[PDB]
């Protein structure tokens, strides 16, 4: 479908480019258990 | 002596108050510093675009 000079009479194939992706990384909550209390014992000193 | 016992606990309460104000303002600093970064990311998106 060219002209007498070989130039195309049709409109070229345009192609919408891709939108650059939005970067996304992993975000996680820190997890950890408490610590159990040590064994108890009556000391040498009174309470105060 | 009751006065001294209460004054000791009030000193400890003041220490808690100082540390609590520190932690509050520090958490609000981290929240802002993260807000700024999220904004910078969704702004570099338009810059690349």
């Amino acid at each position: 479908n060219l002209s007498i000079d070989g130039q195309p009479l049709s409109l070229p194939v345009f192609a919408a480019p891709a939108d650059p992706a939005a970067l996304l990384s992993a975000a996680a909550a820190a997890s950890g258990g408490s610590k159990p209390l040590p064994s108890a014992d009556i000391p040498a000193m009174r309470f105060p | 002596q009751a006065l001294d016992s209460a004054r000791s606990l009030t000193g400890q309460l003041m220490q808690f108050g100082s540390t609590l104000l520190g932690l509050i303002e520090r958490r609000d600093a981290e929240a802002m510093s993260e807000l700024l970064q999220n904004q910078a990311g969704e702004l570099m998106l338009s810059s690349l675009r």
